[PDB]
RNA sequence: CAAUUUU
RNA sequence: GCGGAUUUAGCUCAGUUGGGAGAGCGCCAGACUGAAGAUCUGGAGGUCCUGUGUUCGAUCCACAGAAUUCGCACCA
RNA sequence: GAAGACAUUGUCAGGUGGGGAGUUUGGCUGGGGCGGCACAUCUGUUAAACGAUAACGCAGAUGUCCUAAGGGGGGCUCAUGGAGAACAGAAAUCUCCAGUAGAACAAAAGGGUAAAAGCCCCCUUGAUUUUGAUUUUCAGUGUGAAUACAAACCAUGAAAGU
RNA sequence: UUGACAUUGUGAAGAGACAUAGAGGGUGUAGAAUAAGUGGGAGCUUCGGCGCCAGUGAAAUACCACUACCUUUAUAGUUUC
RNA sequence: GUGAUUUCUGCCCAGUGCUCUGAAUGUCAAAGUGAAGAAAUUCAACCAAGCGCGGGUAAACGGCGGGAGUAACUAUGACU
């Protein structure tokens, strides 16, 4: 048989990046996500409840709706010849704001 | 398969009994009145070989 | 019940027709008491027939039948369709009393596929008509 | 029906010869099996009383024993420890109360042979204490049934007339029906016979 | 797997529409079948010759079959279902397993 | 009715 | 799937109010004979497949389960 | 003469029936057959630092199990090592100190966890109901599986929440 | 091969079976008796015997109201071999 | 079925097949009887043959293996 599981061949991406153990730093729960903002994705193996997939790692997208601890984002993914605007759904810990639109903002 | 050789027998095809030298039916007289109320006197003529 | 001839019970076909001993012979048991009269009384004409008795294995019928060429029947106009040679052996092609129900002909919604003779109303609808000015 | 006027009009009057108290009993016919499914159960409603002569082994010591004095027979206390082991063997009705909800410690030694044990087959600590005074002296079957059927009570007093045995008979009719399935036979009660002590045999 | 009775949960209902008692049971198929359309469209094809029209089944592979427990309300007395997943041995009674005292090899 | 051995 | 059948100290018959775990065969001891043998008795073993009811109490009357076959069918 | 309403004859029903008929007898395969399942899945690696990827490559696993081993709340420190106390020893229970996880978390491997997600108590059934969206496999089909809601009903906690 | 039905008509005897009546008896203890029933009772009776408020046994003990289980039996009604 | 004569045809009936004038309900067709209901219909009992059970059967199909201990030194095992 062959490995095509939901988090196969991704041993090294969900380690919590050693000497950085413990729980989540509590600046991540005092920060706003309004619709139209631009964010990245970086998965943490602290909470096993709402990871992004193996693929959607280090990629940038706009948010489109929010709920009590949830942010849905838009990522372009390809199948051979086209792009498709995926519409994911994430727990808010795995998201940093993408620090790229300050040097265009400011 | 084929019909085995105790099935092709019972058709009268070639297995008919050879019937050239059989002199006649080896069987005796039926009941006349002269048989169950007395006697009638026979006389042997010859003894033969029924083949 | 009729069983088909089939030497030593062999069918030689797909197993739906493989069974032998309980076919039914779609014509009536009265209409085969009319052919073997009709094919020895060849000069007569049979008007109709009926039932009389049933023992263990026989089912007697008593066929009434008409002389067509008799001189009282060629005149005396109540029966001048029998001399008309369209009714020559009107039992063997099935147009007697059981020739008009075992052939299947009655009016109605439940006498449909045999309403005017099956083979005409088979080859009249799964033919396809093609006009000059095709529609 | 078992009487319109059939065989219970005249055979009740010339047996006024034994002046002893006459109540003709009753059984019926319902087959069952070696289980204990729906036999001598289903406490019925009989409005005519018994005017019984038995004893009541009461367990109630609140000063509403004023009410137990006029509605019952024998008023005891909770010193049941050593006497009542093999003493009562002829006991019809008992009624106890809410103080004895756990003081069944010394009645289960004696209630094994006469078999009116304080399990779910003889529930004497009854909550509501106003319906359980007048009717409840009347005989109606509350017992564990032996192997196939026990369905019993006395029909009526031979002295007391037939004023209500045409309508309470109609709720004498409804006993065994509405809990078991139709494994019960139909027309359980059939030909009715009357013999208290003096009556002859008659089959309807 | 050990399951209890009494299963206090959401009745479907129209009376309560609220969490009430449900004393569970477990059902088999009941009566199998008779005169139900896809059984007597099937006896039409069996009758006669040919034999064994529609496919009989020989390749069995499973061992456990999906124990399904049907609920039963006690106020409106309706009957809803739920399915537990596959298990080989299934009871419906006691032995609330206390913690690791009684080992005794 | 049935009974084996004693360098 | 579905209806019956049997599970007993190691093994086989036991065992039917329900009061009774017994016999035989396996280890150990006593007897018997002048002794060896064979033969006799005794020592002990048992959850009567289990659980619940049944009942004064059950192998015995049941229901459920575990195992062993007998049969009987067969639209995913 | 026999025999007699039994046989025979016909219809229907069961049993026997390779005598006879019709058919089928997989696939992947360093020829084919045998062996095996690489025929659905899952874990780490070969995989060439986004993703995708092969061989009868590598080392393993699955067709279960769970009234709690689920859910919540409260409360405790683990494996080991040093040191001690009658029987007590290489291994028994009680106590002190060190103790970043070297233990445990049903079941293979990998990730993850410390006033826990480990262990000990208390209470419970959200292991409900109505249909939708979304991610992985994808042709961006389905099934399997999972994430976040809304409308209701509730469990726990002091509530926030869960 | 086996059964059912026609084919197919007229008889006697035997034997069951089935219900309908009726019938007698019936285990470990005690109570007062070879104790298989019930809800109950305390008396009709030539007895004042048996009961009971008396013992004791799983049981209450004369009576079935209705049968549990029998055939062991008797007759006609249902048929069957 | 073996293949003149001579001389022999050992043991095994548990499997398979055949047979049997054995006994029970253990299963077992349609039809027929009975109960319910208003009926179509459901349920129950009787349930023939054959299976099953027990026996017979090898000039019927066939089969003929193992393991311990024991004989004066070993060895082997007449013996159980
Ligand atoms: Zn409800």
């Amino acid at each position: 048989g062959k490995s095509h599981g939901y988090r196969s061949r991704t041993r090294y991406m969900f380690q919590r990046d050693f000497r950085k153990h413990g729980a989540v730093h509590l600046s991540t729960y005092l920060k706003v996500y309004k619709v139209g903002d631009i964010v990245d994705i970086k998965a943490n193996g602290s909470i096993q409840k709402g990871m992004p997939h193996k693929f959607y790692q280090g990629k940038t997208g706009v948010v489109y709706n929010v709920t009590k601890s949830s942010v849905g984002v838009i990522i372009n993914k390809m199948v051979g010849n086209r792009y498709l605007e995926k519409r994911l759904n994430l727990r808010v810990e795995h998201i940093k704001h993408s620090k790229c639109r300050q040097e265009f903002l400011e | 398969g084929r019909v085995i050789r105790n099935q092709r027998k019972g058709a009268g095809s070639i297995f008919t009994s050879h019937t050239r030298l059989r002199q006649g039916a080896a069987k005796l007289r039926t009941l006349d009145y002269a048989e169950r109320h007395g006697y009638i006197r026979g006389i042997v003529k010859q003894i033969v070989h029924d083949s | 019940n009729r069983k088909r001839p089939v030497p030593k019970g062999a069918t030689y076909g797909k197993p739906t027709n493989q069974g032998v001993n309980e076919l039914k012979y779609q014509r009536s048991l009265r209409a085969t008491a009319e052919e073997r009269v009709g094919r020895r009384a060849a000069n007569l004409r049979v008007l109709n027939s009926y039932w009389v008795n049933q023992d263990s294995t026989y089912k007697y019928f008593e066929v009434i039948l008409v002389d067509p060429q008799h001189k009282a029947i060629r005149r005396d106009a109540r029966y001048n369709w029998i001399c008309d040679p369209v009714h020559k052996h009107r039992e063997a092609r099935g147009l007697t009393a059981t020739g008009k129900k075992s052939r299947g002909i009655n009016k109605g919604h439940k006498f449909n596929n045999t309403k005017a003779g099956r083979r005409k109303t088979w080859k009249r609808q799964n033919t396809l008509s093609l006009w000059r000015y095709r529609k | 029906v078992k009487e319109l006027l059939k065989y219970s009009n005249e055979t009740k009057k010339r047996n006024f010869l034994e002046t002893v108290e006459l109540q003709v009993g009753l059984k019926n016919y319902d087959p069952q099996r070696d289980k204990r499914f729906s036999g001598s159960l289903k406490l019925p409603n009989c409005p005519r009383p018994n005017m019984s002569i038995c004893i009541f082994g009461d367990a109630f010591d609140v000063d509403r024993a004023k009410s137990c004095g006029v509605d019952a027979m024998s008023v005891d206390d909770l010193k049941k420890l050593n006497k009542n082991k093999k003493l009562i063997k002829k006991l019809s009705k008992k009624y106890n109360a809410f103080i004895a909800s756990e003081v069944l410690i010394k009645q289960v030694p004696r209630l094994l042979g006469p078999q009116l044990s304080k399990a779910g087959k003889f529930p004497t600590p009854v909550s509501h204490n106003d319906d359980l005074y007048g009717k409840v002296t009347d005989v109606r079957s509350t017992i564990k049934f032996q192997l196939k059927k026990v369905l019993c009570l006395a029909v009526a007093v031979g002295n007391v007339e037939m004023e209500e045995d045409v309508l309470v008979n109609q709720i004498l009719m409804s006993v065994n029906f509405f809990v078991s399935l139709l494994k019960k036979n139909w027309q359980n009660v059939g030909s009715l016979v009357v013999k208290s002590s003096m009556g002859p045999a008659f089959r309807l | 797997v050990n399951v209890p009775k009494t299963r206090k949960t959401y009745c479907k209902g129209k009376t309560c529409r609220k969490h009430t008692q449900h004393k569970v049971t477990q059902y088999k198929a009941g009566k199998a079948s008779l005169f139900a359309q896809g059984k007597r469209r099937y006896d039409r094809k069996q009758s006669g010759f040919g034999g064994q029209t529609k496919p009989v089944f020989h390749k069995k592979a499973k061992t456990t079959k999906k124990v399904v427990l049907r609920l039963e309300c006690v106020k409106c007395k309706t009957r809803a279902q739920l399915t537990l997943k596959r298990c080989k041995h299934f009871e419906l009674g006691g032995e609330k397993k206390q913690k690791g005292q009684a080992l005794q090899f």
